[PDB]
């Protein structure tokens, strides 16, 4: 809260930013309180549960004890782990910027002093207390507004859309008939070659290489044109073969 | 003379393309044959068709017809004959075991 | 001595010939083809060391000079592709020993195998356009027969389809050679490269370059010329399909690469923006097909199409970083697609079904196969300790350096989608409870797949070993003056 | 150099796990995993004296020297804070998983292989100075966590959660790679400590690198709207939930933001994007955490809320770089607050998951 309140002093719209973060802390307290208050409190159920004795073994409990002890140790003693570890992390993240280094040190050594963020935490505590006791009253409204916006719905339907669109694409363009694929290949050939010719200007048509035409090739060309025409318009297949 | 050969190989290409896009398989193999003839005549035409002696050094003429495209055409002819004979026996096998000629009906 | 360059061509050829004499003796077929394939691997490795030590290797076939006869040229890129072909051929051959039944290999199967590797090996090393044509038809004819062999109804139908398409594209390559011979007058790569660079400001050369794009994109499937490949590769048996997916579509990529790094250099803007848009369309079609299907063979087919699109986009930039990246991605993608088809074949052998939704629970019975497929999938995607990382990394770096932000983002999202497809196979097939299959002990055929996987992992680790070959390849691709001064002496 | 055999020691022990698992059938395999994080933790206590008196630890292992790629390691206060967190909570989670799982009913070698791969990958993420090495360790983190979420593969909801978490985190990681590449072109080099001492705002690739790195870092640490995968990753085992979604993986994007802050916080897009999306996901997860009816979803939305708090404080600490009025220098306090709560969060959040696992 100290970092967020001193960040709204550079832009006006950033005044929106801490109070939103403030209600986040409200929400935080709620589930955490609800966690403990619906895990260990209440009453015991001797009909659905399994064991008559629920004493856990100690070896399972070793590592949570060590983690909770480290929690309590950096709780009551915050100075030595800060000065050992946390300061060169800040000098690493903010490289090339520390022309002095004593202000960071005297802020690490700072722990107490009356801050305006203290009553902010007190208000967090009081509002979470008055919000948790009435939680079975605004329960249905919260359930329906939580149903009102999620993000697994969008992702699941996006994958259904993607697989169905790809499958319908390959059901459209891959029919299996060889005539259609020949049409695609021939059309692509024609389009690429005609666009490549039309993009240029095709200068220098020189007819000087051309040979003198003679009568025998003319008559034989008319003959094989006749054979070509009678092999494309033939009704029977023997006519096309011959 | 090369212009007339160009328009007649273009008519062979149009005929071959129209036969390849048909419904029966024997028409497709006929189109394969016509496309091969068009390609071989195109090799001969683009090699040049100016008048000279046949490519034989026994005849002592001044200028000869180009020897390279004839050798290239003969290579292409024997390769195309091998592939054409294989594809015709393949069509015979398909008529024998499947039992149809309709190319669109082949699914 | 100087005939070492022909040893990737001559060794399988002779072998194919001597496999004609004894069809019914399947044991000696296996022994002779295995020994010749191992000798092919050794000779190709010796050729790669030869082209690394001293310069680019040129051999006139006869003793005839450089413009006027057939010249065979092995640079570093062709030697790398020949060695990769040799490794893929050996793994497919041992899987063929375990996989192909008796009846299909009494009828000349290993001969057709050796003719296919003759065709691809000859296509990677040649110095003539029309000789390259002849090697394309050797390759395609052997692929026709390997597709049709066995004679069930499915491979009859799609052999008809595949044969029709390749006949049309063969005729189109004939007419392209005809047009270019009318313009230039020569037929070898180096001297017609010199003649194109002597009259490089003519529009007909641009038209013929677009025609070669159309032909070689019919060979290696580009959008919108890809339409034959799903059914045609859904037809054949598994080692034949591993040969097809590992080798056939990638020699068209090499032909596009050699064409636009050697022949057509002037007026680069139009041809390169055409290659860029066709590559983006190819990537989009591949990832749509990979997302769409719940069938393993179709998933690997559309991963082939997507990887071809990525390689063509790497070709479409004339920077040495992009050329280096597409060479790395080319080698690893050949090996990886052959590996994945062999995986799909083993899984089909176990499940007796190809539908992902039909079976579940294979980790509980086949742990080595499951974690091998997991590592293969993550190496396909491009995770950095694995094989296919440095290629797409250099492609993305060269696209950002030339200010193509959107295309690099398309590449990264395509990597995401191909990962999603193969991991869909892994998560629905291997994980889950056991319902779909019956316990069947696999044998033998798992080991060539594991050999390919170990070579892919060792490739991803040792980029520093495999890199100076690729550096010499890039140094000869972005500078064709060394190519045209090596041949034309 | 003795830290080369520290970064790559969990990988070697992850190789050696199934040997001890199927060759020693009496003793629980987790005990054999137990000393190594302890050892690493003790080793990471050895640098505090050198880091308090402003000295750093540099190491180099070249991988592709001609493409100019190395595994570098740079050790300063931030990397030590994260490494001490990782190793301490790792040893405690290993102990809790020894006493939590069973022997003859659970595949345990898979569990400790995946966990130790994740620990080595996270220690690689933190200690790295090279961008491609950082991305490599990032991706290994994503894959190992994907394996850990789906530990029970015979149940459907674990596979759904693993698939969703995989797709979201891979999406963020790939766009993170794109931003790393754009930044490495914008600067001359690849190492992070030389990108600080060079100007980068006079370059067209600065803003796309900013947006892509920032997108990936928001995607890893479960920000808005990418917090979606973390409540469905609660079908993991409870030590996996504790360790991964308390202390290690959900703070990787926090580390990347705080690590690249001396480069990108000279612009306003970085600092206001970070601050605003942190406040938005803080309030949104704090609202949603009270709806749930089981313990682990409550703790997941709790985790998302405190991560949003930490990254909003990182945004205000990015605002610290521009100017401070007449030596007031107040914005630096925000940095300390973030780091404090960072450390703070890890500790108690781990304990909370352990508690609910017990009950
Ligand atoms: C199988 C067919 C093989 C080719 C046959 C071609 C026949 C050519 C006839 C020929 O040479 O005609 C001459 C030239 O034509 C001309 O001068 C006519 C030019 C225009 C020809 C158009 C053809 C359509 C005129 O004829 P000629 O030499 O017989 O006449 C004088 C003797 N009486
Ligand atoms: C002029 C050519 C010069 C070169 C010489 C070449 C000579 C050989 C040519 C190829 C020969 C192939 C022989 C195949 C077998 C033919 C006989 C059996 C089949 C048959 O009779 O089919 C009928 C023939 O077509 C018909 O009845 C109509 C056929 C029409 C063919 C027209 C060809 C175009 C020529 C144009 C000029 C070219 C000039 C070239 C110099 C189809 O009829 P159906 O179904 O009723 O069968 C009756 C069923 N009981
Ligand atoms: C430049 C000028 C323009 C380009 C040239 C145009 C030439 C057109 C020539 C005539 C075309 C005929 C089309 C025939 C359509 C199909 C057709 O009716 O086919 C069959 C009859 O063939 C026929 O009747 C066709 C016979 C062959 C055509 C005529 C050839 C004359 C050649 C003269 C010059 C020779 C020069 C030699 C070098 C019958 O069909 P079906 O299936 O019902 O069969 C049942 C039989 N049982
Ligand atoms: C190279 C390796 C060649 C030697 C090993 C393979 C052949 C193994 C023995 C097979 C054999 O004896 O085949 C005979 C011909 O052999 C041959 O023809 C094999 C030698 C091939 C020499 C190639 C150059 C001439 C015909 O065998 P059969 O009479 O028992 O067959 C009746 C049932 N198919
Ligand atoms: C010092 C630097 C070193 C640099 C090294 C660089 C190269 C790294 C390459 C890694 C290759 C890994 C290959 C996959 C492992 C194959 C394991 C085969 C045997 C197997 O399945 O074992 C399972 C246990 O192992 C497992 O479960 C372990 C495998 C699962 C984790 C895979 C993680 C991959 C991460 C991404 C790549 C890095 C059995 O399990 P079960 O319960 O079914 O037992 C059934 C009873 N026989
Ligand atoms: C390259 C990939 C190599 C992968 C490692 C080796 C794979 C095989 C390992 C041994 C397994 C047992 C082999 C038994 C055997 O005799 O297999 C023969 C094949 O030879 C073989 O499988 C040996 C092939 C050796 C190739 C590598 C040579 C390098 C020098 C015949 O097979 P079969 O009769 O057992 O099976 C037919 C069932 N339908
Ligand atoms: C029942 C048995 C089951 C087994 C199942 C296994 C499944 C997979 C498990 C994981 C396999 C891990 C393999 C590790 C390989 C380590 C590296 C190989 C050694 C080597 O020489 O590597 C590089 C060259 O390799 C190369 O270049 C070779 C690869 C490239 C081949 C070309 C075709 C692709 C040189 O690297 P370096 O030492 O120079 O660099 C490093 C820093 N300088
Ligand atoms: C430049 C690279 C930079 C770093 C990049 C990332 C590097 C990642 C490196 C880490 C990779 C981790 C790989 C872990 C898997 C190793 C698999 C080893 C094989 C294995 O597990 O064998 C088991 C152990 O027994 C035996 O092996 C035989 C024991 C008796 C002798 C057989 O047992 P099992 O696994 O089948 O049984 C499980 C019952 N559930
Ligand atoms: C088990 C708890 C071990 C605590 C850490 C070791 C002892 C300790 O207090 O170390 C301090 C750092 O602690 C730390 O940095 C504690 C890190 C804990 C991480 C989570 C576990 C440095 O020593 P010092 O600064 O306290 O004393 C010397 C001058 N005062
Ligand atoms: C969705 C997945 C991608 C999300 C990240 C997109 C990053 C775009 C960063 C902005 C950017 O590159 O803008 C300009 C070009 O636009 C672009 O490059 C727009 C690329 C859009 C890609 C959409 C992919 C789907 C470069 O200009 P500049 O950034 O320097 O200008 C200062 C603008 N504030
Ligand atoms: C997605 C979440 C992030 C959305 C913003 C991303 C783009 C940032 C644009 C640059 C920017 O923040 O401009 C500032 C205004 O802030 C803005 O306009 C931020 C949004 C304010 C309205 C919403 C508040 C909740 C300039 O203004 P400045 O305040 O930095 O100038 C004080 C000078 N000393
Ligand atoms: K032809
Ligand atoms: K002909």
């Amino acid at each position: 809260f100290t970092a967020m309140l001193r960040a709204k002093d550079v832009a006006g719209w950033a005044v929106i930013l801490p109070v939103v973060a403030w209600v986040a802390s409200i929400f935080t307290f709620l589930y955490s309180a609800l966690l403990v208050s619906r895990t260990f409190f209440g009453t015991y159920k001797p009909h659905v549960l399994k064991k008559e004795a629920h004493e856990a073994p100690f070896g399972m409990l070793i590592a949570p004890i060590v983690l909770a002890s480290l929690v309590v140790f950096i709780g009551f003693v915050p100075n030595v782990l800060s000065d050992s570890v946390l300061a060169p992390a800040v000098y690493a993240v903010l490289y090339g910027l520390f022309a002095p280094n004593e202000a960071l040190d005297v802020h690490i050594s700072h722990w107490h002093g009356f801050t305006p963020e203290l009553f902010m935490t007190i208000g967090v505590l009081l509002f979470g207390l008055v919000l948790y006791r009435t939680f079975p009253k605004w329960k249905k409204i919260y359930y329906r507004l939580s149903e009102r916006m999620s993000l697994n719905f969008f992702y699941d339907q996006s994958f259904v859309w993607m697989e169905r669109g790809a499958r319908s694409f390959i059901s459209r363009v891959m029919n299996g008939s060889m005539r259609t694929y020949l049409m695609y290949i021939f059309t692509s050939l024609v389009a690429l070659l005609l666009f490549t010719i039309g993009w240029h200007e095709q200068w220098h048509i020189d007819l000087s290489r051309l040979a003198h035409v003679r009568v025998y090739e003319v008559v034989l060309a008319i003959g094989i044109l006749a054979a070509t025409v009678t092999t494309v318009i033939a009704k029977s297949r023997l006519t096309a073969i011959v | 003379m090369e212009l007339l050969m160009i328009v007649v190989i273009g008519c062979l290409f149009a005929a071959a393309t129209y036969l390849l896009l048909s419904k029966s398989l024997l028409r497709i193999i006929i189109g394969t044959g016509l496309l091969s003839h068009g390609a071989h005549l195109l090799l001969l035409t683009m090699g040049g068709l100016k008048a000279g002696a046949p490519p034989l050094l026994g005849e002592k003429a001044s200028r000869y017809v180009d020897p390279l495209p004839q050798a290239l055409i003969l290579t292409a002819i024997v390769i195309s004959f091998g592939v054409t004979a294989f594809f015709l026996v393949l069509a015979y096998r398909s008529y024998q075991e499947i039992g149809t000629d309709h190319m669109e009906g082949m699914k | 001595m100087s005939n070492l360059l022909l040893l990737p061509i001559v060794i399988p050829l002779v072998t194919a010939i001597v496999l004609i004499f004894f069809p019914k003796h399947v044991f000696w077929q296996r022994v002779v083809s295995l020994a010749a394939t191992v000798g092919l691997v050794v000779a190709s490795g010796a050729l790669l060391h030869r082209v690394h030590t001293d310069g680019i290797q040129t051999l006139n076939v006869g003793n005839w000079p450089a413009p006027f006869g057939i010249t065979l040229v092995s640079d570093s890129l062709s030697a790398l592709l020949v060695l990769t072909t040799s490794i893929i051929a050996l793994a497919c051959l041992v899987y063929s020993f375990y996989a192909i039944g008796h009846k299909r290999e009494t009828f000349y199967y290993y001969s057709f195998f050796q003719f296919l590797i003759v065709g691809v090996n000859g296509a990677f090393t040649t110095g003539d356009l029309f000789n390259l044509f002849v090697f394309f038809e050797v390759m395609l004819m052997s692929s026709y027969v390997l597709l049709v062999l066995g004679g069930t109804k499915i491979q009859l139908r799609e052999t008809i389809k595949y044969t029709l398409v390749n006949v049309i594209s063969s005729a189109l390559f004939v007419v392209a050679v005809a047009y270019l011979y009318a313009v230039t007058g020569t037929l070898n790569m180096a001297h017609l490269a010199d003649r194109i660079n002597a009259l490089g400001s003519s529009p007909i050369l641009t038209v013929i370059a677009v025609l070669f794009i159309i032909v070689f994109g019919l060979k290696g499937a580009i959008f919108p010329l890809y339409f034959w490949l799903p059914g045609a590769y859904y037809a054949p048996p598994t080692p034949v399909l591993a040969l097809f997916g590992g080798l056939l579509t990638k020699v068209g990529v090499y032909s596009i690469l050699r064409t636009f790094t050697l022949l057509f250099t002037h007026d680069a803007a139009y041809t390169h923006t055409l290659l860029a848009w066709l590559a983006l369309g190819t990537i989009i079609i591949g990832v749509i097909g990979a997302v769409a299907y719940n069938d393993m063979r179709y998933i690997v087919i559309y991963n082939i199409i997507a990887a071809v699109g990525v390689m063509i986009f790497g070709i479409s930039i004339m920077t040495p970083e992009s050329v280096e990246g597409t060479i790395f991605y080319l080698l690893q993608d050949m090996v990886m697609k052959a590996m994945l088809f062999l995986f799909v074949g083993i899984i089909f052998s176990i499940t007796r079904s190809n539908d992902i939704r039909s079976f579940s629970g294979l980790i509980t019975s086949y742990p080595l196969l499951g974690w091998a497929f997991f590592i293969a999938a993550l190496s396909l995607a491009g995770i950095p300790p694995l094989s296919g990382f440095i290629g797409k990394l250099l492609i993305v770096k060269a696209s950002f350096d030339a200010q193509l932000i959107f295309e690099a983002i398309v590449i990264l999202l395509s990597s995401l989608l191909v990962l999603y497809s193969v991991m869909k196979i892994f998560m629905n097939g291997f994980w889950g409870e056991k319902k779909g299959f019956e316990q069947k002990q696999v044998d033998g055929r798992l080991f060539p797949v594991l050999f390919l996987l170990v070579l892919s992992v060792a490739y991803g680790i040792g980029i520093e070993f495999v890199r100076p070959f690729v550096l010499d390849a890039v140094n000869v691709l972005v500078d064709p003056s060394m190519y045209i001064e090596a041949v034309l002496k | 150099p003795t830290l080369h055999i520290a970064m790559f020691a969990p990988f070697l022990l992850a190789l050696l796990v199934p040997f001890f698992y199927k060759c020693i059938r009496s003793l629980h395999v987790g005990w054999f995993v137990f000393p190594l994080p302890i050892a690493l933790f003790v080793y990471f206590l050895s640098y505090i004296d050198d880091v308090r008196n402003d000295e750093v630890i540099r190491a180099t292992m070249p991988w592709i020297p001609s493409l100019r790629i190395s595994f570098d390691a740079y050790v300063d206060g931030l990397s030590l804070l994260f490494a001490l967190l990782i190793t301490g909570i790792g040893s405690l989670v290993v102990l809790y998983s020894i006493y939590y799982l069973q022997k003859g009913k659970e595949p345990l070698g898979n569990f400790y292989v995946y966990l130790l791969l994740f620990m080595g990958a996270m220690l690689g993420v933190v200690l790295s100075d090279h961008l491609i090495a950082l991305y490599m360790f990032w991706e290994l983190t994503s894959i190992s966590s994907f394996l850990l979420i789906a530990y029970w593969f015979k149940r459907d909801r674990s596979r759904y959660g693993a698939q969703k978490s995989m797709l979201i985190t891979m999406f963020g990681g790939l766009l993170m790679l794109g931003g790393f590449v754009a930044l490495a072109i914008a600067g001359g080099t690849y190492n992070i400590r030389e990108l600080v001492h060079t100007p980068l705002t006079e370059h067209p690739l600065f803003i796309p690198a900013l947006v892509l790195i920032l997108f990936g870092a928001f995607t890893k640490s479960a920000q808005f709207p990418f917090y979606i995968w973390l409540p469905d990753a609660m079908e993991a085992p409870t030590p996996v939930s504790a360790y991964l979604h308390s202390a290690t993986m959900v703070k990787a994007g926090i580390y990347v933001i705080a690590r690249l802050t001396p480069i990108f916080a000279v612009s306003s897009v970085w600092v206001w994007t970070v601050a605003l999306v942190g406040l938005v996901t803080l309030c949104w997860a704090s609202f949603l955490a009270s709806k749930q009816t089981d313990l682990k979803a409550i703790l997941a939305y709790s985790t998302v809320s405190q991560l949003g708090l930490i990254t909003s404080l990182l945004g205000i600490g990015g605002l610290s770089f521009h100017y401070d009025g007449m030596g007031e220098n107040v914005f630096m306090v925000a940095v300390l607050a973030a780091i404090f709560h960072l450390f703070n969060h890890a500790t108690f959040k781990g304990s909370l998951f352990m508690v609910v696992g017990i009950v």
